[PDB]
């Protein structure tokens, strides 16, 4: 189960 | 939208027309862009999604195609509709990436696929003013407007007084109702009551108007009755105090 | 079945307290909404929740079981205008998922009910006519007519009135011979003249 | 013991030909179960080990939406970085993503993390744990700005700390067959006397699983030996695992030296030693 | 930036045994940036029929990748592995030895 949240660009 | 708009708004169109949506979006970059949809009941059901610029995912088997040409321009089309097409069509996008995942949508495309024309009319309208018995028992007076016999069964109905739009003490029925509930295809009807105050009423130097704004056939539609073409019309009643 | 919701309606009065739940079948979620959607408009996120616990903005609080799989938001000190539908959505799988919806509707609270019912004319014809049913209290339901040929609308709510007053109204019309008001279905002690 | 499951992340820019390379792969203690590349056919987040290919087809469309996400931001901050970096369109460049989540003998959480690296360096990465971030320039702190301002932590302590656990002892559970197994290494020693004078011997280890093992050396008067030379362990490549540690000593004596592995596989410490 | 030349063992799966069947395994580690050429070598002649696991990284970074073969010990033949990579400036060659 891979991130589904959190993952935003730098 | 600030964000994101979408048009056209509203769409009466007969089983076999070409759809055509569009979406833009304005205040951020590389986006997440949706096409919901909420049929039969509330329900957002995704039916494309997209993250980026000529990337296009289909959840279901579908008779609907989007694109994205662009990177905030997003389309919905159908080279020929089915009655199971008839919707409201959001756009929506998401922050690129997966963030919190908040979606922000556009204002919302409502798709009707009539099966013939026929039996699209657009709604009479009359205000009909207060009574002087309320008007001295209450000391208030209450203009009700009044839309019929019009079909498909959606209207905008908004008070003018003076020119200007007025939201101040109005009361819309939140859906309308059949004429004949026995058909399918019966008519419709809506009502509508702006209460203001006795003394603003009798003035006869005010201006009241019921304005309706009714969504229907489009220009070039193909029509034959006798009557003109019910397209896409405002149709409206007005009134004018009274000392007496 | 996915995300599971108990459609409505649900009637609060004014100021009471509404709930809503919600729960959600994939463990995989890993976010949780609430968006509120008016007849017409298109849905606005009141609130989200990614954490066990609760979450509290103004008058609205969401709560996320994550254990039990359970999404809730409570409105305190409901107001007629919250009136709408409730979608409660899950972010799973890369995108959102969304409940059927719940629908709520907030009962005002009518301080002094003042039932009556009267009739109005049309401004440009002395002849067409409809009777207007208003000022009565939220404990009363219109109901539709038989014999549909006397056409009765259900309730009405007065938005945002202003002057300390808001009131219910109900309209019927019919191009019916026999004209007049005269209604057998609910509450008594109205006064209508001539 | 221990367990943990991890995804890597990498995107190599290719100006001039085509969009950057993506390459996403996904860990539970030393086994792979999953993968997506960009430059294959499938689009899809394909399986890598058996017992993750029960898992539904909605679990198969949700990986491949998430990773694809994951993928798309990352062809962004490419852009980005140039940019911060006030570097040319030409040149090739690197993003990679880590992530993941410890828990120990009781399956309960130990730590997350979640680091972010450009052109082989750290540039981004979460403390051990919290809200916290580390940021290794100029360009780093401006990003730390932003994740601050969006609570990137917060909704990342809720997946690290929440789901990322619950999935981990969802596989550990499925595929307990493969990944509760626990492979003792299967050892022999090879002779080689260097032109005579003096002598080696290597200590080999052989399938085992998993790849965390100790090896060593040690003498007759004391124990330890900084004196020698031992390979980093390698894969055999049906899964298991490989490694030796080799010594210097003279051609006399021999036998005096001993070699002790470590490994949770072995209930208790192996020697052994020389033999004619 | 950071480049890091790679790490190379070239061994076999199982014991080598003369004649029978086996994998040729070539191990790369620790290196940046990630493209890298690697051709595994029977009697110095390339071998077309060759695979590899997934890129994958390290705590530092550093990829590593591993290529295989399927191939049958000969007797006094030799198997190397051939690497490049930005980091080498010019290919090294290691030979394969049973044992080592």
């Amino acid at each position: 189960e891979a991130a589904g949240i959190g993952i935003l660009t730098v | 939208s600030q964000t994101i708009h979408q048009w056209p708004a509203t769409l009466v169109q007969p089983v076999g027309s070409p759809l055509s949506l569009e979406c833009t979006v304005e205040g951020t970059s590389n986006p997440n862009l949706y096409w919901y949809r909420q049929a039969a009941g509330r329900g957002l059901q995704l039916l494309f999604y997209s993250v980026g610029i000529g990337q296009i995912s289909s959840e279901v088997p579908q008779n609907l195609s989007a694109s994205r040409p662009q990177d905030r321009q997003f389309i919905l089309s159908s080279k020929k509709l089915l009655l199971s097409d008839s919707g409201f069509y959001l756009c929506a996008w998401s922050e690129t990436g997966l963030g919190t995942g908040e979606l922000f949508f556009g204002e919302g495309s409502r798709l009707t696929v009539l099966e013939d024309l026929k039996n699209v009319f657009p709604p009479e309208v009359a205000v009909f003013e207060p009574s002087e018995a309320e008007i001295s028992h209450t000391q208030k007076a209450t203009l009700v407007c009044l839309a019929t016999g019009f079909y498909p069964d959606h209207v905008e109905l908004s008070w003018w007084v003076n020119g200007k739009e007025v939201h101040s003490g109005v009361c819309t029925d939140p859906q309308p109702l059949k004429e004949q509930p026995a058909l399918n295809d019966s008519r419709y009807a809506l009502s509508s009551r702006l209460r203001v105050s006795a003394t603003f009423w009798q003035d006869p130097r005010n201006h009241f108007r019921c304005q309706v704004q009714f969504y229907g056939l489009s220009e070039n539609d193909e029509w034959t009755q006798d009557r003109a073409k019910p397209v896409t019309q405002i149709v409206s009643a007005e009134a004018w105090g009274r000392a007496d | 079945q996915e995300v599971e919701q108990n459609s409505g309606p649900l009637s609060v009065p004014e100021g009471a307290i509404a709930s809503l739940n919600c729960t959600y079948s994939d463990r995989g979620s890993q976010s949780f909404f609430w968006y509120r959607q008016y007849s017409g408009k298109s849905p606005e996120l009141i609130m989200f929740i990614y954490s066990n616990g609760d979450k509290e903005d103004g008058r609205f609080t969401a709560q996320l079981n994550k254990a039990s799989q359970y999404v809730s938001l409570l409105i305190r000190d409901s107001q007629p205008s919250d009136s709408a539908t409730y979608l409660c959505a899950v972010n799973v799988a890369g995108k959102s998922t969304f409940g059927d919806g719940t629908t709520l509707t907030v009962k005002p609270n009518i301080q002094n009910p003042d039932p009556a019912v009267y009739q109005l004319r049309d401004s440009k014809s002395s002849d067409k006519s409809v009777c207007l049913f208003t000022d009565f209290d939220s404990q009363t339901n219109v109901s539709q007519s038989k014999d549909s040929d006397v056409y009765i609308t259900d309730k009405c709510v007065l938005d945002m009135r202003s002057m300390d007053f808001k009131s219910n109204s109900a309209v019927a019309w019919s191009n019916k011979s026999d004209f007049a008001c005269a209604n057998a279905f609910n509450n008594s002690i109205i006064p209508e003249d001539t | 013991g221990s367990h943990s499951m991890r995804y890597f992340f990498t995107s190599v820019s290719r100006p001039g030909r085509g969009e950057p390379r993506f390459i996403a792969v996904g860990y539970v203690d030393d086994t792979q179960f999953v993968r997506f590349d960009s430059d294959a056919a499938s689009q899809r987040m394909e399986p890598r080990a058996p017992w993750i290919e029960q898992e539904g087809p909605e679990y198969w469309d949700g990986e491949t939406r998430k990773v694809k996400a994951h993928s798309q931001t990352h062809r962004v901050d490419l852009g980005t970085l140039r940019g911060y970096y006030n570097q040319s369109e030409a040149g090739s460049h690197t993003v990679q993503r880590m992530y993941g989540c410890d828990v120990g003998s009781d399956w309960r959480f130990l730590r997350g993390y979640h680091q972010y690296a450009y052109d082989g360096k750290d540039y981004i990465a979460l403390k051990e744990d919290l809200r916290s971030w580390t940021a290794a320039d100029m360009a780093a702190q401006t990003t730390k700005h932003k994740w601050e301002a969006a609570h990137v932590a917060e909704q990342l302590r809720a997946y690290l700390e929440g789901t990322c656990v619950e999935w981990l002892r969802r596989y550990l559970e499925n595929g307990k067959e493969t990944l509760q197994r626990t492979d003792a290494p299967k050892t022999h020693m090879t002779h080689h006397a260097v032109s005579d004078h003096e002598a080696t011997l290597r200590c080999w280890a052989l399938s085992f699983y998993p790849a965390e093992i100790t090896l060593t050396w040690q003498r007759d008067g004391e124990d330890q030996t900084q004196d020698t030379e031992l390979v980093e362990t390698r894969p055999a490549g049906d899964g298991t695992f490989q490694k030796w540690a080799a010594v210097v000593v003279p051609s006399g004596q021999e036998q005096r030296y001993t070699c002790h592995v470590q490994h949770e596989g072995l209930p208790k410490p192996l020697t052994l030693r020389w033999e004619p | 930036m950071i480049q890091r030349t790679p790490k190379i063992q070239v061994y076999s799966r199982h014991p080598a045994e003369n004649g029978k069947s086996n994998f040729l395994n070539c191990y790369v580690s620790g290196f940046h940036p990630s493209d890298i050429e690697v051709d595994l070598l029977k009697n110095g002649e390339r071998i077309e029929k060759v695979e590899h696991s997934d890129l994958s990284f390290s705590k530092d970074w550093s990829f590593y990748l591993l290529y295989y073969t399927e191939f049958t010990p000969t007797e006094k033949d030799e198997y190397a592995c051939r690497v490049n990579h930005v980091t080498l400036s010019q290919p090294k060659i290691v030979k394969w030895d049973r044992d080592m």
